[PDB]
């Protein structure tokens, strides 16, 4: 039913998007609103296949009335196959507005919960009390940063027309897009070389470590190059090069 | 709710971000910069502010003999901030531009569905019920091409905008790390003047 | 010891704890290989580049089998099966589709290259500022107080090892802003006034090392009736 | 449309990547500390008003 004040000469109705949203019945003069039927997307939540085969299904932005026994209504939609609990943990699989899902032994099942920001703490502020450390710790952390990517080149005629003369003559009529494509690819490759050149070529001298590896009790064997192996790489570099493989 | 276009909710709600901000404020008020490099250590606030004065190049007795004046100046400066934000009309234009751009892009994408692109009509339902199969493909192909081109344009624009948004977010993260969790000596990085706190 | 002085700790702290610091550094270095090997997604950033490149090339190659509205997707058969005056109609659609595919690929490559260049610039700045010197920017060369960094090379990237100093084993203490003596205020030169309960010392910043209050580590610069919370005690000469 | 190819897979991939990056931006900017500190009940800090 429509609460729209139709003038006695209009027949249809439209909106900002310019689509039909109201109509009058020819037999009985009455205004009726038209709404699209429910539709949405489906997402599947699962742990690794090595762990289990149970899954949960999320219908995005859909009321649970429209759509095994456990059904939950989140602001992201309708969740089926998961159980909700008060226990707050660190997020494992993101779902929606502060809701996460995990595979917990409880036996093993899929549960849904509200993510936890961290552990509550309260430092004791006061007028005249201070806290002073009495010891220290030496920590080592790692950071990984990409530098460059692969350089590729493309031939227009071989990719599009192969070895057909008629196709080449037809393509020649279009214009000069291939020159622009070649220019872009060449610039990309040159920039790729320049990135490594700028990052790594910082020093102008090739310094060498002394033959005796004593530095007051500090051990640098894990990062210095290993002369035994042919490629002359440190063990950490060996591990890094072995881990990353196409 | 448009035609196949949906908006997804963010993972973090507003209350969670407010809790994060409150935790940062409490830490920087009760511990100084100690909680940003290890365990949080308690210290009285005037002592911390005298430490910051020593950091910028002024002795402690300058602050310890002018505590009330500094507190009054800080209180007045804080009080003026709400009025300054409310009075200026274009104070928050940067945040409004994002919403305006997103709404404009979505509206253009939706409005593009009414073009004919060289066919008898822009509605498939009538063409299906008005023509025969062996001749509807000629009309359908042009609509398909036009809508595909529109989708590609929208996707490219979204990617180009996302790059700049990521750059701004990285700058904001660096500023939060360097001006809030510590005291900076870089010129004009955490305000104009000699930086004290944020 | 120079780096320890840089972060705000005296040299004698290091010179009296050389063996302990060396042992801690050796253990921290030793744990790095195990940490890298155990974590499965430790090097996801470097794998994403290869995955993206391979996916893009595979999609570009796979696009060659589409017909785009023609009788076939192979030019050789059309040439040997039809006549010249009617092959152009079929050829044009293939030409248009393949041109569109090439343009899409080129645009995606440019968009990716921009981000790669930004990451490379950040890496170069980090190498310049954390390896060739000591940084005071917070959380720029690790978490804690920066000491040094070491570079390593990896496929299509770099890895930085940051060494940092972290305080531990804190303790309660009672403090005062200034010390009154002979109607004169006293402030510490560097450090803070501390008290165990009955006596007052002056200690340094990030390491507990009490000292007897003397005129050699304080300056007077004022009077006793202005500072709030002043505590009066004897000052040795 | 099925005859054209696989443009829609690429479009979906791009949009999904954009959304994931959008979440990661806020995660990096705001989730800096690992502890939830609380202010003391008494709001006196030497005359400073917060
Ligand atoms: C689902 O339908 C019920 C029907 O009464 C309604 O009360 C509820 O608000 C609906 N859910 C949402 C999220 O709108
Ligand atoms: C969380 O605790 C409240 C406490 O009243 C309870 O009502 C609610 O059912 C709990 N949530 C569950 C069990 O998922
Ligand atoms: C801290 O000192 C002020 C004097 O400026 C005093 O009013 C206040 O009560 C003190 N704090 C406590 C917890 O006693
Ligand atoms: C410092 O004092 C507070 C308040 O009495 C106490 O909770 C805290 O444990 C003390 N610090 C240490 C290291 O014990
Ligand atoms: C505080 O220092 C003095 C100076 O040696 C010492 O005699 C006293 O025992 C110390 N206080 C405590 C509780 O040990
Ligand atoms: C020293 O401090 C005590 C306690 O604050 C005070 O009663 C006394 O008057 C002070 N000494 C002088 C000379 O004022």
């Amino acid at each position: 039913e429509s609460n729209k004040k139709f003038l006695p000469f209009q027949q249809f109705g439209r909106d900002i998007a310019d689509t039909t949203d109201a109509v009058r019945d020819p037999q009985t003069l009455e205004i009726l609103d038209i709404t699209p039927c429910s539709f949405g997307g489906v997402s599947v939540i699962t742990p690794g296949t090595n762990t289990s085969n149970q899954v949960a299904v999320l219908y995005q932005g859909v009321n649970c009335t429209e759509v095994g026994s456990n059904v939950f209504q989140t602001r992201a939609g309708c969740l089926i196959g998961a159980e909700y609990v008060n226990n707050s943990y660190e997020c494992d699989i993101p779902i929606g507005a502060g809701i996460c899902a995990s595979y917990q032994t409880q036996s093993q099942s899929i549960i849904a919960y509200t993510m936890s920001l961290g552990a509550e703490n309260s430092v004791a502020y006061s007028n005249n009390s201070i806290a002073i450390p009495t010891n220290f710790t030496i920590s080592v952390t790692t950071e990984i940063l990409p530098v460059s990517m692969t350089k590729t080149s493309v031939d227009c005629t071989m990719y599009i027309c192969g070895d057909s003369t008629e196709c080449s003559n037809l393509l020649l009529q279009y214009g000069s897009f291939c020159t622009q494509l070649k220019r872009a690819l060449t610039g990309i490759a040159v920039e790729q070389d320049k990135n490594t050149q700028e990052v790594f070529a910082q020093v102008k001298q090739i310094y060498k470590t002394p033959p005796i590896k004593y530095f007051g009790g500090f051990n640098f064997s894990q990062i210095l190059p290993d002369p035994s192996k042919p490629s002359k790489r440190s063990p950490i570099e060996d591990l890094l090069f072995n881990k990353v493989t196409l | 709710k448009f035609n196949g276009l949906t908006v997804l909710p963010p993972l973090l709600t507003d209350e969670m971000i407010a809790q994060y901000t409150s935790a940062l404020l409490a830490g920087t008020i009760t511990s100084g910069w100690t909680f940003g490099a290890g365990p949080a250590l308690q210290i009285p606030f005037p002592m911390q502010m005298a430490y910051r004065f020593n950091g910028i190049g002024v002795t402690q007795n300058v602050l310890y003999e002018n505590q009330k004046l500094i507190a009054n100046q800080f209180n007045s400066a804080i009080g003026k901030i709400q009025d300054s934000l409310s009075s200026t009309p274009s104070a928050l234009g940067k945040l409004q531009d994002v919403v305006n751009h997103n709404a404009q892009a979505l509206n253009t994408l939706v409005k593009q569905l009414s073009s004919k692109f060289g066919a008898i009509s822009s509605v498939l339902n009538d063409i299906l019920s008005r023509l025969d199969p062996p001749e509807a493909e000629v009309q359908i192909d042009r609509l398909i091409t036009g809508r595909l081109q529109s989708l590609q344009t929208y996707v490219t624009q979204q990617l180009i905008r996302a790059a700049e948004i990521r750059a701004s977010a990285n700058l904001a993260a660096t500023k939060m790390s360097e001006c809030v969790l510590g005291q900076s000596k870089r010129v004009d990085f955490c305000g104009k003047g000699y930086h004290l706190m944020s | 010891a120079y780096r320890f002085n840089g972060i705000g700790v005296t040299q004698n702290v290091l010179y009296e704890n050389q063996k302990l610091i060396a042992n801690q550094f050796n253990s921290a270095i030793g744990k790095i290989q195990d940490s890298l090997s155990s974590t499965p997604s430790a090097l996801g950033k470097l794998q994403d580049v290869v995955n993206h490149n391979a996916q893009a090339l595979n999609t570009l190659v796979k696009q060659l089998s589409s017909k785009f509205g023609a009788i076939s997707s192979v030019l050789n058969d059309i040439l040997s099966r039809l006549d010249p005056p009617e092959a152009e109609v079929q050829i044009d659609r293939l030409i248009t589709g393949r041109l569109q595919s090439l343009q899409t690929y080129v645009t995606q490559q440019l968009i990716r290259a921009a981000e790669i260049r930004a990451s490379a610039n950040l890496a170069a700045t980090k190498m310049s500022e954390c390896v060739l010197g000591q940084s005071k920017r917070v959380d720029f060369c690790g978490k804690g107080y920066h000491l040094m960094s070491f570079p390593q090379s990896a496929p299509h990237g770099v890895v930085f090892l940051h060494v940092t100093y972290v305080p531990a084993q804190e303790k309660n203490f009672t403090t005062a802003p200034a010390i009154c003596h002979d109607g004169k205020a006293h402030f510490p030169r560097e450090g803070v006034f501390v008290s165990n309960g009955t006596h007052w010392f002056v200690t340094q910043r990030n390491f507990y090392e009490p000292q007897i209050i003397t005129t050699d580590n304080t300056f007077v610069s004022g009077n006793c009736d202005v500072v709030i919370g002043i505590v009066n005690n004897t000052v040795y000469d």
